[PDB]
């Protein structure tokens, strides 16, 4: 369960 | 120049309520999770709540210090996030920031609210000089830091001006100067400034992720002398 790993 | 602008704070009585707002521009707001984080002199920087995407049915998580009392919401059509704060207590006093993106690149200017168990450890202070290489570290009380903690590093400059430097252990946030890098070293997260500049004198905080919440470290005061 990861955090917001979407690219910046 | 992405912008997050908070509003709503003030001077409030214990037992009361208020709602903070935050309006975003410059990035696709609706693709990112958003967070509220607060700063007080005592208790330092403290993650409060997060809200995820429409595709996650806007799922939320809260710090245990505010669960039952606070509600985070977003309005993607107005690119806004909100924090409804009920049953306020003295300990809720602080500066409140909306922040997000990979994972804490963008911070609002903050709104002041005056009301009247993992420890993450950082060096209290380090001193360096222009042109030197300095490394700050971030230890977890649970054991080793791994990439599963998605270590973030954030810089605080005067006056309570926060900017994210590093997310996901070693990903530099957009527009962050190349002298900053993230690593894992000796089972700690670390931030390195390779060639410190006078303007890097600042307070640096790390954040580590544990499954569904962030714990901030207490911050490191970096002095750049000479
Ligand atoms: C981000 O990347 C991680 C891997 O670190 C996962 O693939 C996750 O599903 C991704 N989540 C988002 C929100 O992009």
């Amino acid at each position: 369960s990861a955090p917001d790993t979407r690219p910046a | 120049q992405v912008q997050l602008q908070e509003s709503g704070g003030g001077l409030v009585q214990p037992g009361g309520s208020m709602k903070l707002s935050c309006v975003a521009s410059g990035f696709t707001f609706s693709n990112y999770w958003m967070n509220w984080v607060r700063q007080s002199p005592e208790k330092g920087l403290e993650w409060v709540a997060e809200i995820r995407l429409k595709s996650n049915n806007y799922a939320t998580h809260y710090a245990e210090s505010v669960k039952g009392r606070f509600t985070i919401s977003r309005d993607d059509s107005k690119s806004s996030v909100y924090l409804q704060m009920n049953n306020l207590r003295a300990e809720d006093t602080g500066i409140y920031y909306c922040t997000g993106v990979g994972q804490f690149a963008y911070w609002g200017q903050g709104t002041t609210v005056t009301v009247s168990d993992i420890v993450v450890t950082q060096e209290s202070a380090l001193t360096t000089s222009p042109g030197e290489t300095v490394t700050l570290t971030c230890r977890s009380s649970t054991g080793a830091v791994t990439t599963s903690n998605y270590a973030n590093w954030v810089q605080e400059k005067p006056d309570h001006l926060f900017t994210g430097l590093i997310g996901g252990t070693n990903n530099r946030a957009p527009g962050v100067p190349a002298r900053f890098s993230g690593s894992l070293i000796g089972d700690k997260a670390a931030l390195t400034i390779t060639g410190a500049q006078t303007e890097d004198e600042a307070i640096y905080f790390c954040a580590l992720w544990y499954s569904n919440h962030w714990v901030f470290g207490g911050g490191t005061k970096l002095t750049v002398l000479g």
